[PDB]
């Protein structure tokens, strides 16, 4: 929402319609279950708590759904396809370059908690790979 | 079946008026003229009355047949561009239906079209609405059996055991050609219609607002039957992820409008709808008898031709305070008489309003209710105080009225000083309260209506009510004329006079003001006033009002 | 089908004759595929039957003549039911759907069809201590999820006159026992009725007026 009011940024007519479009998506009960919020029926109303002055939250309902290294493609994907159609606008742009080193560096470092999304990320975004990137990768396997 | 009805919307939409124009002619020589006289087109041996000679009806009913025959053949050019396609479509099924499989593809498609379409209106031309009267019967004979002997020339079967109509045997022989090159023509259309083009892309605002309602009815299931299938590609840039997305987007539809009129469907016709209005008691509504003291669509004397004039009155007419059913029985019941001979219908449009106006489905009505040899008969139409509110609505409804743009039977009144010449003055009978304004006050030539764009006006402060009329002539349906806007001086509620060189003029549900530029401001705004503060004399109590705010 | 295949043989051409001789052709068709179906109750081999007799467009001597000769049956076997103060029932049910399902035959003042009803609807209010609730527990289901789409122009009007006398003049209800009782029926059917979504019942509701019955 940000990007479609922003003054900075000069995005013409046929961008706009691409960023407007993505907004309407992302709140369509195909997104909801991607995010992991499926049987809620508004975000917002989770989100914030009325009473959050006088007392603090109590967490509960500790059985926690599980997560799909699947569906982190379709967000990887959704994403992706948002910052590219900006780029076309905006000359010489840095952001995808800058994205991509991000994840490469999470992606050959040993942490339990975040490789095996920085290399579902690494790939779905790269547009070049070498061969010494490739034997990493077959090796991260063995 | 859900294909079945397809043909029958294609045909009945485009196909009335091709064969209403072409049989039309033909059924006039032989119901009227005194040439044909009477005459029995029987050739039955148990039926034949010896009073007439068999060879006499034999040879009529012959003479006849190639009357209709030649007539179908001749007028191929005549034929929609919408049907042409449709044959094509079936031969191309049929020829690649032979091929998977001495049938000809033309012989078929010939057969099919010729029953269902052509031979319908021949058989029963007064239920489709060609005829006002139904047939006598005996004339109703010739036709049933005309049908017979032009439905066997299509399939080339001869007559097998039916010793009755085998003498006529003879003349389809000759014209199994002719009837082949008739349906050739039609099925020889480009399978793509890369040369006959037709650009309209008309926005066809109506249509657009039931496909939108149509589909969200059906969001889940129409859903369903695409995720079944297509999983070959991902469905995000398929229909399914589309629909889901846009429609989500545009919102729930919005409720649709009441309907003034009675049930009604594809099924409807002038000769079918006069049937329904005589079975139900309309005489006796009482609101029936209401619009006779309301003067809507009244004779008045003749014109210079001599054919007789009717006058429509917009204002009388409101919207949907009455049924719009009783209005259109009224307006065919007093054209029923006369309508059959060319008549001349003049229509006032002064002081027309938003209020009283006719709606696209309402308004279509009018073009099939009566029964379409009348509009043939419309010597001539005069418009008369025309306003721009009315030039916007034509350009909105252009599609419904594009059979009148350039209609040499409209004839605008430009200024009043030509009406006077044409119309038969002392006859004449125009609203009174139109003529109570009687145009005879002062005129302040050349005066500018300052906006975006400036058009010279002048502006009449009349006894009752202020009237604009435009100095510019405008293109209303091909034909050019002066917009005459009047509105009434109740109607003037707020009257601010900004500047000497040009007045304010606020109207109720105007939106922005009107101003104009005159050499003498004060003195226009002078006299406004003095009118408006008269009719506050006149009011019983002005001072209630307000309590309502937009 | 052995009705229809004798068609055929006599006249090869379909349209010239197997459509003319044998006006009810298509719908004939459809008899074999049902009857190529597993064995159920008679309830729910009604249920196809009846659809099936629903669907009979054309006049033919059979039909006209059928369903008269069936209806002089059904009248004397209910006067049997009734007058005299399980397997009795089960076939007054069946000739009931069957003689309403096939009603639109014989459509086209006082005919055999309009007598139909009038009977009928002297039977929703059928008061009878020994049998009386069954009767019109099932007239109630007939009538309303069965009857032909072809009667529904004939149906309003019986049923709105009905109403019409139940008000005296002046404008006044006139409470009873029995048109209480007939009120609470001619609610169940319409809502039924109105209900179902079926070929050819819409274009059939728009010849009569629901308004003054809604209204009284």
């Amino acid at each position: 929402h940000s990007l479609c009011t922003c003054s900075q940024l000069h995005f013409s007519e046929e961008t706009k319609q691409v960023l407007r479009l993505s907004l309407t998506e992302f709140s369509l009960p195909k997104f909801y279950l991607l995010f992991g919020i499926s049987k809620v029926k508004s975000a917002a109303v989770i989100a914030f708590r009325s009473s959050y002055r006088d007392r603090s939250f109590s967490p509960g309902s500790y059985e926690r759904e599980t997560f799909a290294l699947t569906s982190l493609e379709t967000v990887t994907e959704a994403l992706l396809e948002i910052m590219e159609a900006c780029m076309r606008d905006i000359p010489t742009c840095k952001w995808l370059d800058q994205w991509t080193e991000l994840a490469q560096r999470f992606a050959f470092q040993y942490n339990p908690s975040l490789q095996p999304r920085a290399l579902v990320v690494f790939g779905c975004i790269s547009k070049r790979v070498s061969h010494g990137q490739i034997k990493q990768i077959i090796r991260i396997l063995s | 079946s859900l294909a079945s009805k397809i043909m029958t919307f294609c045909f009945k939409v485009y196909g009335a008026t091709y064969l209403q124009k072409l049989l039309d002619p033909l059924l006039r020589i032989v119901i009227t003229s005194s040439d044909w006289q009477h005459v029995s087109f029987e050739v039955d041996p148990t039926r034949l009355e010896p009073s007439e000679s068999l060879e006499e009806n034999q040879r009529n009913l012959l003479q006849m047949t190639e009357k209709f025959f030649h007539a179908i053949i001749s007028s191929s050019s005549e034929f929609p561009p919408q049907l042409r396609s449709v044959c094509h479509c079936l031969y191309q099924a049929t020829c690649h239906s032979l091929l998977n499989k001495p049938q000809n593809s033309i012989g078929a498609v010939g057969s099919a079209m010729f029953l269902r379409f052509i031979n319908p209106a021949i058989v029963s031309p007064y239920e489709a609405g060609i005829l006002d009267k139904k047939p006598p019967p005996r004339i109703e004979r010739g036709l049933k059996l005309m049908s017979k002997i032009l439905q066997s020339i299509a399939n080339h079967v001869l007559f097998t055991k039916e010793e009755h109509m085998r003498p006529f045997n003879d003349f389809v022989k000759s014209n199994f050609d002719a009837a082949r090159r008739f349906f050739l023509d039609i099925a020889s259309d480009c399978p793509t219609s890369d040369a006959v083009n037709h650009s309209l892309s008309f926005i066809s605002d109506g249509n657009v607002l039931a496909l939108h309602r149509l589909l969200w009815n059906n969001q889940e299931k129409i859903g369903q039957y695409l995720s079944s299938n297509r999983d070959h590609k991902a469905v995000g840039r398929r229909p399914f992820d589309k629909m889901a997305t846009l429609l989500a987007y545009l919102g729930p539809p919005e409720h649709k409008p009441v309907a003034d009129t009675h049930w009604s469907s594809l099924n409807l016709t002038s000769s079918k709808f006069e049937e329904f209005m005589t079975r139900h008691q309309v005489h006796e509504k009482e609101e029936f008898k209401a619009l006779k003291t309301l003067s809507i669509f009244y004779q008045a004397g003749t014109s210079k031709a001599g054919n007789p004039i009717f006058y429509y009155v917009a204002r009388r007419f409101k919207t949907g305070q009455i049924n719009g059913d009783l209005l259109i029985y009224h307006v065919l019941l007093t054209l029923k008489p006369y309508y059959a001979k060319p008549y001349e219908i003049v229509v006032d449009l002064t002081h027309t309003g938003p209020s009283n106006r006719f709606k696209t489905d309402f308004l279509s009505k009018w073009f099939v209710v009566f029964p379409g040899f009348a509009y043939d008969n419309v010597s001539a139409v005069y418009i008369y105080n025309c306003n721009s509110w009315v030039r916007e609505y034509t350009k909105y409804h252009e599609r419904l009225l594009t059979g009148l743009k350039g209609s040499k039977r409209l004839v605008f009144i430009d200024c009043p000083g030509k009406l006077a010449e044409h119309i038969e003055h002392e006859q004449q009978k125009l609203p009174a309260a139109t003529l109570a304004l009687e145009e005879d006050l002062k005129v302040f030539h050349n005066a500018l209506k300052l906006a975006h764009k400036d058009t010279k006006v002048s502006i009449k402060v009349g006894s009752t009510a202020v009237q604009v009329t435009s100095a510019e002539r405008t293109k209303v349906l091909g034909q050019s004329v002066f917009l005459n806007d009047i509105y009434y001086a109740s109607e003037i509620e707020e009257i601010c006079l900004v500047d000497e060189n040009q007045f304010t003029l606020t109207i109720a549900n105007q939106g922005t003001p009107l101003t104009f530029m005159h050499q003498e401001c004060e003195a226009i705004v002078q006299s406004i006033i003095h009118i408006r503060t008269r009719w506050e004399l006149s009011q019983p109590d002005s001072i209630p009002q307000h309590t309502k705010i937009r | 089908r052995h009705l229809c295949e004798e068609a055929d043989i006599r006249c090869g051409v379909d349209e010239v004759s197997v459509h003319n001789l044998l006006p009810n052709y298509n719908t004939f068709m459809e008899f074999a595929s049902v009857s190529n179906m597993m064995s159920t109750g008679r309830a729910a081999l009604q249920k196809r039957v009846m659809a099936l007799l629903r669907r009979i467009e054309h006049p033919t001597a059979g039909n006209t003549e059928a369903w008269e000769d069936t209806h002089a049956k059904w009248e004397q076997a209910t006067k049997l039911i009734l007058n005299y103060p399980t397997d009795s029932l089960q076939e007054w049910i069946n000739m009931t759907g069957f003689l309403c399902a096939l009603g639109g035959v014989c459509l086209q003042a006082d005919t055999p069809v309009s007598k139909f009803m009038d009977r009928l609807l002297s039977l929703m209010v059928c008061n009878h201590e020994k049998v009386g609730l069954q009767i019109r527990t099932n007239v109630k289901d007939l009538v309303g999820l069965e009857l032909s789409p072809a009667l529904y122009p004939m149906l309003f009007n019986k049923l709105k006159n009905t109403i019409s006398k139940f008000f005296d003049s002046q404008g006044q209800v006139l409470l009873t026992d029995t048109n209480t009782q007939f009120v609470e029926q001619t609610i169940a059917i319409m809502k039924n009725l109105l209900d179902n979504h079926t070929e050819g019942s819409s274009e059939h509701l728009g010849q009569a007026s629901i308004e003054t019955m809604m209204l009284n």
